[PDB]
DNA sequence: TTATATTAATATTATATTTA
């Protein structure tokens, strides 16, 4: 569970009380926020079949996140839980791969800091 | 189809008004950011030359693929339904649906249209390809804060009677914005396209602002039109060896313009004759 | 997270116009409009418009000003900001767009961190 | 329909007054901030044109998306209660609404109308299209600080011996403002903006003025309403040649303008007599 | 209400006096920069026409929208207590106790009233307009330094020899300002401004200057009323060409005005009898 | 954060609005309104209007002045500030009109930094 | 900054009443009012009510003046403006009212710059 | 889906150029 763990945890982002979104948001449902409106478009070789991989182990996910997520992000107007639990997921593999040398990892919480 | 290749430098500006609002950004008008230059989308120009064709041909082989009620699969499917119906193998099916959107709609014929979706009917790159139109200085965006004395749906109604939305306007208070065209020849082949289209063409960039008045453009004009017809179907000379001939500067001693009276548009004509024509069609 | 000498004019309009709001609502703290509320949409963008208004409009609420040395507080900053401000800019860059409500917001969280405005006078 | 492209300049000035109450971010007359050139919407002066019409039509097929209890999604939703009830079909139903609060207002034959938000009734061009005015001279807007003899609030800052509000009535000593708007037979099409509703928008540009009178902008008229009405549908002539016709400066020494008799009105319709009509409405 | 458009040059003058002290410029009456004519603000003129009908109609109906103790939210409150406390819905309960107002405050009846700010009571824009009234010459601003025997405040030098606090009593030492003022049916129509109220602003016009005295503008003087009496709810004229009929001039060879003998005020109702009528109320 | 040698009519009558309340504040400090709080609104839209006025009033501000040689201090930098000066403008420009206020904390900011006045008069 | 050749009115009175003032401070420079102190106020806008007696009054200052040659460098200044003066106007016009005032201060910088007035009449 | 009530607020500076 070391990498599916990592890769939950990398995922964690806010809830609030009574948060429609599951504490660990599935994959399926998860890559469902980068899809154009629902989860079969994802690129069955950047994505759907590679955040898994790089989920499943712990590797980093690709670029081709923020690249979806963030497509989503100002396509659908809303960055979802799930985007933005993805993002964090993306972006804390990215700092941690030292593919995004001076940032500082994401936490779940609000950052009131962070400078960026 | 044509056999000379251009390169055009359409000067098209904004006197009072959003030329092209970034949807992203509100509707605050197109902008280069680090640079602050305004930026026209080739869509918004190739829109206007569109809504201009709809306005002046009024005639089959010059549709537009069209106005809102526009489902573009609709105009696909009828191109399905033609001399191409079931003689043209579906291989070809969709080739002989482009020969037909190309011949009936303009828009298709000059500039392309990803018509591949409904019964497919191909992929147009279409010859007439503007670039973004980014304005010779930074745009000084006004955003004037308007009001309207009304609002819509009595949700937004006041908790009292009196009722106003006030909105914003977002104008330029001038951008000679320059957009940059290439009339390719190997695509005009594909698509057909005919100097008498071309022609169409270039009343359209004259003529696309006299006509696509909004509150929002406040008023555009088509300041300049420099066409460099090369005499190959190939370029005579690279592309951007030319549009540097059209050098649009902010005139000796303006802080920043207000009127296409404050830019200077030297063109160079001098020596691009070397086997090709210079047409100043709008300037 | 104030850069007292920035010298972006944008900056400076908006730590100006932080400071000016910071007087009209101390001046009146009740307050249906303040200058945010009716004047930064231009202050941000075309600062010739408003901000010869904004001073018309500044020495009365210095006045209005309960205690009379905060006037004097805030006036100084005023002076402080407009060191930096050559001219009120005809249209505000885009940068500097941007940087106005930066300035907004830092100068006036610079108001109201609480000593700082009095203490950062201390030292003039 | 209007079947001639009339493209005019709307020269009016204020004597004494806010032009056009200023950006709402502000409230000194909007300016043109490079220039100081005071700036009125085209809003504005669609808006005295509408409260023109509105005072004088008071007339069915001349409506006007009405003052404060202006509620448009229920003007709107009322568009849907026609023969258009349901029977419409949602895709020709908005179009067949549209068409109605053409018919019915004058303000959307004239102006258009983001009638897209109750039970949508599509959105209208809106065939006259004013441009945001732009004064021929730095408006030298004076702010005049007034008083008030009684506070408003019973606020904390009502204090005992006085009750006053200073407040401050932002004036402009006096602009020509200049408004180039453009009437498109394309989009008159589209609302049926019929030639009466155009000789209805000029006696508007004229006389409306007159009427919108107010303690806040003071004395404003209608200097001039040179019209050109082109020969066709299309443009006779691009629309900024014919509007540098009306070439407005500051009499020969007037260093800053006090009136009209401060501005020579140059116009020349020299060559426009090739198809255009330089009709002279407003002076 | 009333049914005739009026608009009325007011002229007026003040022989030794500040006709309307400047808060931004001291109590210096209001200058035209450009010009160094006198300005007496629209609100000054419509103030002195408030304290007239306060002092002379002491009933209902003709209340004033008030003096020193006028919180206008207050009287505003007061409408909403009302036949409308509760049964006029608040959509329409502004304009009910907006119809309160203009029932009750003449004052509102004439001139508008912002009423928006308490418990709202509409927005009134009011018939009877006046402009920024404008000296027809330079006021040649006296600045007359007196001297006070007494000082006000236990000050800085409220010291041995004498207390004194002299200041100064600016005087236009004559100046015939010139009011342009708009009477819209229109507008009275929503406020219900009546023929009668209008006979009040007549009278209020032409005799509240021998009230409204002061110190401070010493003498003052309704020197003239010029009412165009359109026959419409529309005018015959347009407002300005009218207001150009009553020409006011310096007499024939005096340097500067000290009277208004200095002043030859030609009325040109030679041809406004179209179906106007230009009636002399004050002059 | 002053050009004593801008030229900028507006801001030129800004520094001498900021002397000339200098003057006043220092002719009696306790002063309910300053011709900041009284003339500012026009001396920095309508320099004719007031500035004629405010220097009939200002040879009785240098009367007032209890320190005899600091009026000359400030008179004399009227007088820097009148050179550039050749006119109060009828109407500032909007350019001119911010450049006013601008002008008006410059200067005053240059009254109120300590030996600024004293030392750059003693360089005349 | 003085356009000793400027021929408007107000600004040829102001520097007019400047080097008036300059010499009734040069004949007995420990003075009480001034006539900046007293006459300003009108010479500013009534040149006609002081300006008369400002020459009564003058005469007597040049005879005062310590330096019996200063009071023929300062009386060849009053006519270099007075060549420029045709009649005291009897109201100062606006534009004059405050050129009035760019007079004073121009004319006295003039006086006050070292050697201007004792060169600027050697050329003559 | 949620959430949804006011921080900060008391004086800078302040002493004479020019005068054959």
């Amino acid at each position: 569970s070391e990498s599916i763990a990592a890769w939950y945890d990398d995922l964690q982002m806010v809830r609030g009380e009574n948060s429609p979104y599951p504490e660990y948001m599935p994959l399926p449902r998860l890559l469902g926020n980068l899809v154009l409106d629902g989860k079969m478009e994802n690129l069955p070789s950047d994505l759907i079949a590679q955040i898994t991989d790089a989920a499943l182990n712990n590797r980093v996910l690709p670029v081709s996140l923020l690249q979806a997520a963030l497509r989503r992000n100002k396509a659908e107007q809303k960055i979802t839980y799930g985007r933005a639990s993805l993002l964090k997921a993306y972006i804390n593999r990215a700092i941690r791969a030292g593919r995004l040398k001076n940032m500082k990892e994401l936490t779940m919480g609000l950052d009131r800091n962070r400078q960026d | 189809t044509i056999e000379k290749r251009y390169d055009f430098v359409f000067l098209f500006d904004v006197q009072d008004g959003n030329p092209n609002g970034d949807p992203d950004a509100g509707n605050l008008p197109r902008i280069d950011p680090q640079t602050g230059e305004g930026l026209v989308t080739d869509v918004c120009l190739k829109r206007k030359v569109r809504n201009f064709i709809q306005m002046t041909q009024n005639d089959e082989h010059h549709d537009i693929f069209i106005r809102e009620k526009g489902i573009l699969n609709n105009l696909i499917d009828e191109a399905h339904e033609q001399e191409n119906v079931k003689g043209k193998e579906k291989g070809e099916k969709t080739e002989a649906a482009r020969q037909y959107m190309c011949s009936r709609y303009y828009d298709i014929r000059t500039f392309g249209a990803v018509m591949t979706t409904g019964k497919n009917a191909g992929q147009v790159r279409g010859p007439v390809q503007l670039t973004f139109s980014r304005s010779i200085d930074p745009i000084m965006t006004l955003e004037h804060s308007i009001t309207r004395m009304a609002v819509t749906n009595e949700k937004d109604a006041s908790e009292t009677g009196d009722n106003r939305t006030m909105g914003r306007k977002f104008t330029v208070p001038y951008g000679l914005y320059r957009c940059h065209g290439f009339i390719s020849t190997h695509f005009a082949k594909q698509t057909g396209f005919s100097e008498n289209d071309l022609e169409l063409f270039w009343q359209a960039l004259v003529n696309m602002f006299d006509h696509d008045h909004s509150a929002a453009r406040g008023q555009m004009n088509a300041r300049g039109l420099y066409v460099f017809e090369h005499s190959n179907n190939l370029g005579d000379a690279p592309a951007d060896s030319l549009f540097k001939r059209i050098q649009v500067v902010k005139k000796d001693g303006v802080e920043v313009v207000r009127s296409f009276d404050d830019y200077l548009v030297s063109v160079d004509d001098k020596n691009l004759e070397e086997t090709k024509l210079l047409r100043k069609l709008g300037g | 997270g104030l850069d007292r000498n920035r010298q972006d004019i944008g900056y400076v309009l908006g730590r100006l116009f932080a400071v000016l709001e910071k007087i009209q609502a101390e001046a009146n703290p009740g307050l249906n409009a303040t200058i945010a509320d009716r004047y930064f949409g231009s202050a941000s963008s075309t600062p010739i418009a408003v901000f010869g208004t904004l001073m018309r409009l500044l020495p009365h609420h210095l006045n209005k000003l309960e205690f009379e040395g905060r006037a004097v507080q805030l006036q100084w900053e005023i002076r402080q900001i407009l060191e930096h401000c050559q001219r009120f800019p005809n249209h505000l860059n885009l940068e500097q767009q941007g940087l106005f409500a930066i300035g907004y917001y830092h100068e006036t969280q610079f108001l109201f961190t609480k000593d700082a405005l009095k203490n950062l006078f201390n030292e003039a």
